[PDB]
């Protein structure tokens, strides 16, 4: 009609069918610890550090993410874990980082993901104060499509915030850390996130659907483009009581565009939001404050990215050997990992 | 300013998820 719209729906009919068949036959066992230089940690997560690693019989680099089974366990995300792996070797997106391997043994579970020399977006950001909305544009857009590519396949993605957005060397970004990643139709209560990006239907408990997402959108634009987020306090219980007020206040500098945008995706009001009308994703994609962005020419990467990384340069971590267990630890629970 | 109530705040590292 509707002619890009229509290319749309068959883009993703194809995509949805390749998922559909990894999620049901996963890639599993696919390495083995030691096929892998482990180099320096990148950083940490809730249950083990990510490293920086050498596949040895190919000399590439990825960012092997090691989870302790019995912190998982104790921290009772065995489910959410499962969907992490289950989700993450199914999905195929420019924007979406992707899990080269995945194994595991007595100790730990092993996620080998592609590396990306920028590192997070999150540091760049507080380094930097805060993005331009050209800058905030560039990285939203990428959002905007790969939120529009996970949800038609039925996903939530529910951690969006720039400590999970990497850059890579071309200046665009990769979505990383699918732990709260679900597959569901319909409805959903886990009480899961990061504070600041909750939106109110999460903290009070109302049961949710991908509309969560686009809230969370809302809370990262802004971010990007003001240098902190719209709702912020020093304890958690500070910023839901901010998050369900139905109040927000933008920078001075905001543009007429932005605040409009922001105040469609930042609505409490789930029939108000954008991102959850009759229109869905097009009410987004359609904004004013998009009307300059080529969306095709995003996705294959054509625009010239804002910011490359600088081309060693990590944060310094204490570094310890991998201790691996001589007795298997929850093998059951992770059987199917 | 609101940068600097901010920049002064305990939330400007790294934030975790809450797992409830
Ligand atoms: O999965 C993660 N990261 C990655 C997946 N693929 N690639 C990465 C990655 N993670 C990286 C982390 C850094 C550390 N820098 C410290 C200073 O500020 C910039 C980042 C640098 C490059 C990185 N590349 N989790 C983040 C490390 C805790």
């Amino acid at each position: 009609k509707g002619s890009e719209q229509e290319s749309v729906k068959e883009f993703l009919a194809k995509a949805k069918e390749d998922f559909l068949k990894k999620w049901e036959s996963p890639a599993q066992n696919t390495a083995h610890l030691d096929q892998f230089e482990r180099i320096r940690t990148l950083g940490t997560g809730s249950f083990g550090r990510v490293m920086l690693v050498k596949h040895k019989e190919t000399g590439n680099h990825y960012a092997m993410k090691i989870l302790d089974k019995q912190k998982v366990v104790k921290l009772k995300q065995i489910e959410h874990t499962l969907n992490e792996k289950r989700i993450q070797q199914a999905v195929n997106f420019p924007f979406l980082v992707k899990l080269e391997f995945s194994f595991k043994d007595n100790s730990n579970l092993y996620m080998v993901l592609e590396y990306a020399p920028g590192g997070e977006m999150f540091s760049h950001l507080r380094r930097i104060g805060r993005f331009s909305e050209p800058h905030a544009r560039f990285y939203a857009a990428q959002i905007v499509l790969t939120f529009e590519y996970l949800h038609s396949l039925d996903l939530i993605y529910r951690d969006l915030k720039p400590e999970n957005l990497l850059i890579d060397q071309q200046g665009y970004i990769k979505v990383a850390d699918f732990g709260f990643a679900k597959r569901v139709k319909g409805r959903t209560w886990t009480l899961c996130g990061t504070p600041e990006y909750l939106a109110p239907e999460i903290i009070l408990s109302k049961g949710y659907n991908k509309a969560v997402d686009w809230w969370a959108l809302g809370v990262l634009i802004y971010e990007m483009a003001a240098g902190y987020p719209p709702f912020f306090a020093d304890q958690p219980i500070q910023i839901y009581e901010k998050i369900v007020s139905g109040k927000v206040r933008f920078p001075s500098h905001f543009s007429s565009d932005l605040k409009d945008l922001l105040r469609n995706l930042l609505q409490v009001d789930l029939t108000k939001r954008f991102g959850n009308l009759k229109n869905g994703v097009n009410d987004i994609k359609n904004h004013k404050w998009f009307a300059t962005t080529d969306w095709i020419a995003i996705y294959q990467r054509k625009v010239e990215a804002p910011f490359i990384p600088k081309f060693s340069n990590f944060d310094d971590y204490e570094e310890e050997e991998i201790r691996v267990s001589i007795n298997e630890k929850c093998g059951k629970e992770f059987s199917e990992f | 300013t609101t940068y600097a109530d901010f920049i002064a705040s305990g939330r400007t590292g790294r934030r975790n998820a809450i797992h409830d």
